[PDB]
């Protein structure tokens, strides 16, 4: 996909007022400056990169 | 390229 790219991490998330998920997204290979916010279904490609991010929710760093 | 972990990015 021309549009899918390689994740860093997911680094914030944040609800939508349809109690939908948005992701901050660190690109891999780019800087601070080019992280994203990205709606849950763009990270169907991603499922580890949520699962990591709800782990590191409960660990110090 | 380091995973197999991708996303869509918004433009």
């Amino acid at each position: 996909a021309s549009q899918e790219f390689e994740v860093e991490a997911i680094v914030d998330k944040r609800q939508d007022k349809n109690g939908n998920t948005q992701y901050l997204v660190r690109w891999k290979g780019y800087d601070k400056q080019d992280d994203t916010w990205e709606p849950e279904q763009h990270l169907m490609n991603c499922e580890k990169c949520v699962h990591d991010f709800n782990r590191r929710q409960t660990e110090k760093q | 390229a380091r995973t197999k972990q991708t996303a869509r990015k918004s433009t």
